């Protein structure tokens, strides 16, 4: 039965990513005044499956200059962590209730960068090394402030467990008390998922392709599935932390539906941003995060250390 | 009905995948790349047919030779064609690429990209209309539809 | 003014034959059964109208007649290293060559060039070689002036020889019968064989004869495999293994529905020692100066190396020891 | 006459209201939201893409497409082996050999155009004195082989017979401009 | 157990995808295809050559800031204390020390990339 | 009038310096570009190309030849010239035609 | 028959707008920050 739950979690997530690719292409097309896919099946709903079959049936590459072990581990690790991060998410009940679910999320997402690093370094290609080092810089930029943002908002939740956010936001979104932190969290997630305007680890205009320039067929498909699974996961995490959906002990499905609607809206906002803005420069990203987010992030962290004490609103433990 | 029938249906699925998703390599040499850009543009929108560009040759299927191939460029064109993983197809758009075009009798032009790589489709024109290139892509899709690799394997 | 029908163009040697014919400027007819995608590499081997691709089937003799209709020369390169579910060694090396030869004779082709094998003997331990001898006899019966070419092992980029041996790295150690010794190999270069066939397409003296295309040097299998692994800077761990166990391993590997990695007949032919020239003409008769393996092994073996050894000079490997038997 | 696209305006406009407006712009991402609003506006417009195979773009009577050789209404061919077409072709795609026909007429025995060598310029059809060689409105004549793109006299005449109505209509519409 | 099971299942799904990707397609291998990529021209040098880092100082600063996060993370449990005055003083002092370090690096031009 | 070298002796000094440079660079070229030739073959080719111009006697022409050879040397030192461009010095696609009168009579005119 | 040739209409065409128009936002700044602070204080309470 736990296996049935594993399936009912994983398979819908994979299908959601598969059709998020199509939704991205169509939203971009319409915002750009074109239609997007609409031949491959009704309105193009078979496009993701066509692409997956084509990619997995295309010949896979074993370049002579690569280190095969890391070259092949990196995509596997990418997809593994992409899927694993979904495990502790409450919706409203997690598949795996963890006391430190948020730290689990942080550690797993941080480890996920090593997929890009090792793939780029094992490609033994100059553009791949460029992409790997840009991933290094991006991680340095955003990881420092993401943790402090999470701590600042968790000083109101009272614990690291994700499931406690549902009862913290039982009467009001955490966005309202901490919308300034919500904005920086949103930008940090945008940078973490390697998405535009921070789409630098794979920057077609500057690097033909970034880390995954020597990757063809199935390994490339693994990378591109991990990316969109992470996009959906991060938007869901925002939806749960801030934008707390409705929870009634007798109506778990209402929480499920509200969460799905809000996460869908936020993912569509990701695609909207990608269609709107131009790209950053991988030094400008670090300068932004270190000269406009870190100062204000520290200020708000100390503000939220003070707030419970001087309002006598210290959260309960357990 | 028969294992032959099952194999034919499987190969039809194979070709459906390949022809529905074919990713041309971001590659353009001269004027004709402008008409390729216009076929990308909203009015025709290649993406509607599932044809999206990719910069890396490792993540491309069809190479659209769009413009004059010179002697200084031919080795690089062959290298990117080779580095494309199989299966891979070639559409030579424009007169420069079909044959020699205006510069056929020049000391620095390869008289036809088919002298360097085996071409799958030829699109006449100087430049061909964006609709003409789209027609060429459709013809390539029909070619992919009539493949029967698995049926050949089973008979073999 | 040559019009040549190449019946095995879509192969390891057929591509070289077609390439050299196109360079000579003679019209070429390629009868194919594979997918159209598999002939794209031949597509660019000839100028406009020089090459004519037509579909054919070994069963249907109308296709064979159509292929050999307007041809002055018919080169037969048909072959296969394993027995297909539909085609076996007997069919591949006797029935199809005989049918092609008879169709060519009826049409009226001036020259017929059949490719067999150096060790093709009626008493050979190998099923393929035993069938090849019968194929030679039947071809020379139904087309009495047909030229016969008997190459030794052919090595090239797309070969099943140097590549086959270098692929033993996937199995850690190299099993050999008698540890390689008591086995003499004389590999020839694919370009040399193709040049020989093309030249025989016009050499006046070649009609009705039998040639033996063999490389310049003869190596013991042990020294040859040692040289191959030295070129592909891999660890050579040879060890002996009796032929019956080797044949069982080949039987196991020959059960794949696709292209087997190895087979009973493949190991048999690997381990049967090449013969000596013995009064047969050879390449120098047709004017091809055989190219030693030492010069052209790098272009075949450089892709089997790891990054460390990718950029190593041809002179960094000790040349094998050539016997004089 | 000139204008400054980007010229400094002032470096002393200080009042609380301006400072706070600039701070709000920086901290609230006003122009970024404006760009998002523009894209959102575009999302709700009718896309300009056309259903190409079943809906083609406009084309003028002067569109230079696939070549064709025309006939007189009586079925006679207009070509009289001028070789002005051949002489003017900038890309040297035309190759003509003519003989005095059995009628005693000046007619071509072979007329080949290398469509992989032609730059589709129309100089041939504007130099032809009898409107014999034309560029019809066909733009969909791609092939799977190179040799199919070497047109001969029979191919060109078949194209002319196939598109005669449309070619004649285009010439009727445009000839007064010529 | 419910976590080991799901993690192992994810690993096995990824590994099965890799196995299918490598053992399904028809493969044609040669040196020209398997060579490294660089815009159609052969690389002029190995990719293993030193690749200068212009933000090394910011990286070694990020290490210390990450340890600062380590020190700051126990705050949810810390605020549950009866010595709230001491906890607040300590948290404020730590955050202000971190801010002073960042400001000093900023002023001394450590956050600027090397050229 | 002198382009560089006043006389044939100075021109020869420049030529010999160029030969030294090419001889030194051949091994690095082979190793870097992964050519399927030997250092002996590369240096033999360098000698053959140098000797192909041994008939020249004008110092100005020798200076031009040395300048163009230096240009090729720079192009090879840097990997601007690729393996396909370097293997053209060997003409391993040419089937030599004979110089025999009767052979020429048989083939063509 | 008098000449019939493409020419502008009698009088001429209507004027063309080419000069940039980019209307400016009406949001003040004080109002934006006031909304932000009000939301913050309400949430804190
Ligand atoms: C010279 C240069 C030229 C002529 C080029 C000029 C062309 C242009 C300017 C137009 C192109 C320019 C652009 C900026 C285009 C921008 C828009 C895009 C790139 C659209 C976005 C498209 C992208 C990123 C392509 C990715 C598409 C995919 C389908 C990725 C793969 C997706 C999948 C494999 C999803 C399916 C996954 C599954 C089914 C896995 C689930 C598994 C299980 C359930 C077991
Ligand atoms: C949810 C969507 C994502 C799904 C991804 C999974 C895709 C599943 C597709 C099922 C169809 C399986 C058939 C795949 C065949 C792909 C490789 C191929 O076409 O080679 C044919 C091969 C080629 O046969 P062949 O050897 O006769 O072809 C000629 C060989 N050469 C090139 C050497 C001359 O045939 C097979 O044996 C495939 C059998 C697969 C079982
Ligand atoms: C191609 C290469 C692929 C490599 C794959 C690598 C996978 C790594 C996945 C990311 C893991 C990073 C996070 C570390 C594991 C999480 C630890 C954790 O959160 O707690 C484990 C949990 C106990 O937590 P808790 O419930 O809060 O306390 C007890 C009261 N319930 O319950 C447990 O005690 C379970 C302990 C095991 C935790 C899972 C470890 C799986 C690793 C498999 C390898
Ligand atoms: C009551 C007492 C206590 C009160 C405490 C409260 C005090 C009030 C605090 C107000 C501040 C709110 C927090 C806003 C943080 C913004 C940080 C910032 O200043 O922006 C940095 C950057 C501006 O760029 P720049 O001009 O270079 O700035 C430096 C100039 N030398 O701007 C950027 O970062 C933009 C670059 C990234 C753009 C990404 C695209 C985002 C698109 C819009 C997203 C909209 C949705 C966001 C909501 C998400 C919700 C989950
Ligand atoms: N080491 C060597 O390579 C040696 C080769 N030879 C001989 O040279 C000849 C060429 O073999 P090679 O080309 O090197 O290896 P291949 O196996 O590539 O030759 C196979 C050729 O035969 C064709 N073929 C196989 N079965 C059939 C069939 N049933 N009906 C029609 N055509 C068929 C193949 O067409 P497709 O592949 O498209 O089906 C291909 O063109 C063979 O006779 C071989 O024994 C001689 C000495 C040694
Ligand atoms: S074929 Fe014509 S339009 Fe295309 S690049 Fe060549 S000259 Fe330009
Ligand atoms: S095409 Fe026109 S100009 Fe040329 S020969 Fe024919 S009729 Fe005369
Ligand atoms: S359109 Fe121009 S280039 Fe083409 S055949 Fe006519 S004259 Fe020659």
């Amino acid at each position: 039965m736990f296996f049935i739950n594993i399936l009912t979690l994983l398979v819908p997530i994979l299908i959601a990513m598969a059709f998020l690719t199509l939704v991205e292409r169509k939203i971009l097309g319409y915002m750009q005044l074109r239609k997007g896919p609409n031949i491959v099946g009704p309105y193009g709903i078979l496009q993701p499956f066509a692409d997956a079959m084509k990619l997995f049936m295309k010949e896979p590459m074993r370049p002579l200059t690569t280190s095969m072990s890391l070259f092949i581990i990196a995509p596997t690790l990418s997809l593994t962590l992409a899927l694993s991060l979904w495990v502790p998410l409450p919706m409203p009940h997690p598949l795996i209730n963890l006391n430190l679910g948020i730290l689990f999320i942080l550690a797993t997402s941080s480890l996920s960068v090593y997929s890009i690093l090792w793939s780029g370094w094992a490609s033994n290609s100059k553009y791949s090394l460029f992409g790997a080092l840009r991933a290094v810089a991006q991680t340095i930029s955003y990881e420092v402030t993401m943790a402090i943002i999470l701590l600042s908002v968790l000083l109101m939740n009272g614990s690291y467990s994700l499931q406690t956010l549902i009862t913290t936001q039982e009467h009001m979104w955490l966005l309202l008390p901490a919308w300034p932190m919500a904005m920086m969290w949103f930008i940090s997630t945008l940078a973490e998922t390697n998405r535009a305007p921070f789409d630098l680890t794979e920057g077609e205009s500057e690097l033909v392709s970034g880390f995954n320039v020597e990757y063809a067929a199935g390994p490339f498909a693994l990378f591109f599935m991990a990316e969109y699974t992470n996009i959906i996961l991060m938007n869901a995490l925002t939806t749960i932390i801030f934008l707390g959906p409705l929870y009634y002990i007798n109506l778990p499905e209402l929480y499920s539906t509200n969460f799905m609607m809000e996460a869908l809206l936020l993912s569509s906002t990701f695609l909207w941003i990608r269609a709107s803005y131009p790209r950053f420069r991988y030094d400008q990203l670090m300068h932004l995060l270190w000269k406009n987010f870190l100062p204000l992030t520290l200020a708000l962290c100390m503000w939220h250390i003070s707030l419970p004490i001087f309002t006598a609103g210290v959260p309960p433990y357990m | 009905s028969r294992a032959e029938y099952v194999v034919t249906k499987l190969d039809d699925l194979i070709n459906w995948a390949r022809r529905s998703s074919l990713w041309p390599m971001t590659f353009g040499l001269a004027c004709c790349a402008v008409e390729m850009m216009h076929m990308a543009a909203p009015r025709y929108d290649m993406d509607r047919f599932g044809v999206v560009f990719r910069a890396s040759p490792r993540q491309a299927d069809v190479m659209i030779v769009a413009g004059t191939l010179t002697n200084k460029m031919a080795p690089a064109l062959r290298k990117v064609y080779d580095q494309m993983p199989e299966p891979r197809y070639v559409v030579s758009m424009g007169s420069c690429a079909n044959g020699g075009g205006y510069y056929h009798y020049s000391y620095s032009v390869v008289r036809g990209c088919d002298r360097i790589v085996p071409v799958d489709i030829y699109v006449p024109g100087c430049p061909p209309t964006a609709e003409a290139l789209l027609y060429g892509i459709l013809q390539l899709q029909r070619k992919i539809k009539r493949e029967q690799k698995l049926k050949i394997w089973y008979r073999r | 003014g040559v019009v040549a029908t190449v019946f095995g163009a879509t192969g390891f040697l057929g591509r070289y034959v077609v390439n050299h014919l196109g360079r000579m400027g003679s019209q070429v007819i390629i009868p194919y059964r594979c997918d159209v995608y598999d002939i794209m590499h031949l597509r660019l081997m000839g100028d406009l109208g020089q090459l004519t691709f037509l579909e054919w089937d070994a069963r249907d003799k109308d296709s064979i007649r159509k292929a050999v209709q307007h041809s002055n020369v018919v080169i037969n390169l048909i072959g296969r290293e394993w027995e297909t579910r539909n085609f076996d060694f007997e069919d591949v090396f006797v029935n199809i060559p005989r049918a092609i030869a008879q169709a060519s004779k009826e049409a009226g082709v001036e020259r017929f060039i059949h490719v067999s094998h150096l060790n093709a003997s009626m008493k050979s331990s190998s099923k393929s070689l035993r069938s090849k001898a019968v194929g030679e006899k039947e071809v020379r019966s139904v087309f009495p002036e047909a030229i016969i070419i008997r190459p030794s092992d052919i090595f090239g980029r797309e070969d099943r020889f140097l590549n086959h041996f270098a692929n033993y790295r996937w199995f850690l150690a190299v099993p050999l019968v008698s540890l390689g010794f008591k086995t003499v190999k004389q590999p020839v270069y694919v370009a040399d064989v193709s040049k020989g066939i093309v030249n025989a397409t016009k050499d006046p003296d070649a009609v009705g004869k039998t040639f033996a295309f063999t490389g310049p040097n003869r190596y013991l299998l042990f020294h040859l495999v040692k040289y191959i692994f030295g070129m592909t800077h891999r660890t050579f761990i040879p060890y002996p293994l009796p032929l019956f166990v080797y044949s069982w391993i080949g039987k196991l590997f020959g059960l794949s529905p696709f292209e087997p990695w190895t087979t009973k007949d493949k190991v048999e032919r690997i381990h049967i020692s090449d013969v000596m020239p013995t009064d047969l003409p050879g390449l120098e008769d047709l004017g091809v100066q055989p190219t030693p393996l030492e010069l052209k092994s790098i272009e075949v073996l450089r892709r089997h190396r790891t990054y460390r050894w990718l950029s190593s000079e041809i002179e960094e490997t000790k040349p094998a020891k050539t016997v004089n038997y | 006459t000139y204008k400054y696209v980007n010229k400094k305006e002032q470096e002393s406009e200080v009042d609380m209201k301006s400072a706070t407006d600039n701070a709000a712009r920086i901290l609230m991402w006003t122009e970024l939201i404006r760009g998002l609003g523009m894209t959102l506006s575009y999302l709700f417009r009718e896309p300009a893409t056309i259903n190409y195979p079943f809906e083609k773009g406009p084309l003028s009577p002067r569109f230079r497409g696939e070549h064709a050789l025309r006939r007189y209404p009586s079925g006679e061919e207009r070509c009289i082996a001028c070789k002005l077409c051949e002489a003017i072709c900038p890309a040297q795609a035309i190759t003509i050999e003519a003989e005095p026909r059995a009628d005693g007429s000046r007619r071509t025995t072979r007329y080949d155009i290398d469509m992989t060598k032609c730059i589709y310029c129309g100089f041939c059809q504007e130099a032809c004195p009898v409107d014999a060689i034309v560029e019809g409105p066909n733009f969909e004549f791609s092939t799977e082989t190179h040799e199919e793109l070497l047109y001969n006299k029979e191919k060109l005449l078949n194209n002319g017979d196939k598109w005669e109505a449309e070619i004649a209509a285009n010439i009727q519409a445009d000839y007064l401009y010529r | 157990m419910n976590l080991y099971t799901v993690i192992f299942i994810n690993i096995l799904l990824s590994l099965t995808l890799i196995l299918v990707a490598f053992w399904l397609p028809q493969m044609n291998l040669y040196s020209e295809k398997a060579n490294p990529y660089e815009c159609g021209f052969d690389p002029t040098s190995s990719a293993r050559l030193p690749f200068s880092m212009k933000f090394f100082l910011v990286a070694i600063t990020f290490l210390l800031f990450d340890l600062e996060i380590a020190l700051l993370l126990p705050l949810p449990w810390a605020i549950q204390t009866i010595k709230t005055s001491t906890m607040m003083i300590m948290a404020f002092i730590l955050v202000t020390i971190l801010s002073l370090g960042l400001a000093y690096e900023w002023t001394q031009k450590g956050l600027e990339w090397t050229e | 009038k002198p382009i560089f070298s006043r006389d044939l002796n100075e021109a020869k000094r420049r030529v010999r310096e160029l030969y030294r440079a090419w001889y030194r660079e051949v091994p690095n070229t082979v190793h870097l570009m992964q050519l399927d030739i030997t250092v002996k073959q590369g240096r033999d080719k360098v000698r053959e190309m140098f000797m192909k111009n041994a008939h020249v006697t004008d110092p100005r022409v020798v200076d031009l030849l040395v300048i163009k050879g230096k240009m090729e040397l720079q192009e090879t030192i840097k990997v601007w010239k690729q393996r396909t461009h370097v293997m053209r010095f060997f003409h391993e696609t040419e089937t030599p035609r004979p110089k025999d009168f009767l052979s020429k009579f048989y083939m063509g005119h | 028959s008098k000449v019939k040739q493409d020419m502008p209409p009698p009088g001429g065409y209507g004027p063309i707008d080419y000069k940039r128009n980019l209307p400016r936002r009406g949001l003040s700044g004080y109002s934006m920050f006031a909304v932000g602070i009000g939301a913050l204080i309400f949430g804190y309470w």
